[PDB]
């Protein structure tokens, strides 16, 4: 198993809107491949 | 309080609470946004507004996501472009292509964007990813230009599985990837 | 495996998930569906589709709902003339009025219908309304004639608990209906 | 506490299609009253 964490302060206040669409984006050019997306979950809790 | 939640762990023929742009589709119960060919986008929105915070009490929402992919090359010296989960305003649409994976059109900041978009970049385009041209989890905000690395090694078909969470008291964001083997 | 889940415990001044027809709109962090006025309907749907069951498997999905909601007359013998939480095709869109609660038209089965609407009928429609001329809980399946009743006493201008539930595995439809005292 | 439950076998998978709103209606005419929603949370897991 190998893990990588990367992590930051966003302030998301100020960067987005109060609503807002989530999502997967994906591209190729010159070079490519297939990019996939198996499974999805989501929670968020405001207030 | 209002909260929020969803799990899909198949995907439909006709996923109905999802939003298809570009190249993206579904089957064989994968959700598929580019299919290895030269210069497409794949993009996939989950319809429902999530309210994120509010103007009348200043909250702002915890959140976690979790999901699983893979990207599959013919090799591994041919791979390109990448694959970002984000978060944007409500009628987004898809952006510039190529190293700018759908989502951004500069490294300038740009405040119109109101994007945050957490990537997996498979390709170094000189002009603003790491100088070490290695292949990175980045964070970025509202630039093609990430706020901050690390670098990652592809594991070309595998399955990865993610998990981003924000802390709406701490006002960070974090990534975890991880490969099977 | 697809789940999905939410919960509304104050509604903003634009709830962005709803979708409103007719009437209905947010105030007070409570959602209105029609005002004390003469002869008017409101509706109010969340909008993400809920996938309820799956062709290729043939599976149905269990389910369960709860509010709260209060019905407020001037008095007790001027009371009109319902609430209805129902379950319906993606475009409805608001059927006939008054008696008919805004989901229905007529009390001949209809199969084009395709709604499934539990009721709060706080008005005697001589014509379909159960003969012993109360109030009533209702299940109704493709007609304002409920296949099945329960007598209940309005306490107007109380808050009502709900809970609807849905067995899949057993076909059962089950509401109950709380007041504080 | 004043409690009603009633209950019925409904067959949904022939009533109504596989993907379907969910929501709340009321009506007056002649006669009225002011119908309100407080609060509202649901969960359905299906497979
Ligand atoms: O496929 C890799 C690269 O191909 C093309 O040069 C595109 O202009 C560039 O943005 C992309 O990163
Ligand atoms: O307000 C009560 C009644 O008023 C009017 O007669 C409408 O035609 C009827 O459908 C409704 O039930
Ligand atoms: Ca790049
Ligand atoms: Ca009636
Ligand atoms: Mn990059
Ligand atoms: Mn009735």
């Amino acid at each position: 198993v190998t893990s990588y964490t990367l992590n930051e302060v966003v302030p998301l206040k100020d960067v987005v809107p109060e609503w807002v669409r989530i999502g997967f984006s994906a591209t190729t050019g010159a070079e490519f491949a297939a990019q996939e997306v198996h499974s999805w979950s989501f929670n968020s809790q405001l207030g | 309080t209002e909260t929020t939640s969803f799990s899909i762990t198949k995907f439909s023929p006709d996923q109905q609470n999802l939003i298809f742009q570009g190249d993206g589709y579904t089957t064989k119960g994968k959700l598929t946004l580019t299919k290895a060919v030269k210069s497409t986008v794949g993009r996939a929105l989950y319809s429902t507004p999530i309210h994120i915070w509010d103007r009348d009490t200043g909250n702002v929402a915890n959140f976690v996501t979790s999901f699983t992919f893979v990207i599959d090359a013919p090799s591994s010296y041919n791979v390109a472009d990448g694959f970002t989960f984000f978060i944007a305003p409500v009628d987004t649409k898809p952006q510039t292509g190529g190293g700018y994976l759908g989502v951004f059109n500069s490294k300038e900041y740009d405040k119109t964007s109101q994007t945050v978009a957490v990537e997996f970049d498979t390709f170094y385009n000189a002009a603003w990813d790491p100088s070490n041209k290695e292949r990175h989890i980045g964070i970025d905000v509202n630039s093609i230009k990430s706020v901050n690395t690390k670098s990652w090694n592809l594991q070309n078909g595998e399955r990865a599985n993610v998990v981003i969470a924000f802390n709406a008291a701490t006002n960070v964001l974090t990534v975890t990837l991880t490969y099977p083997n």
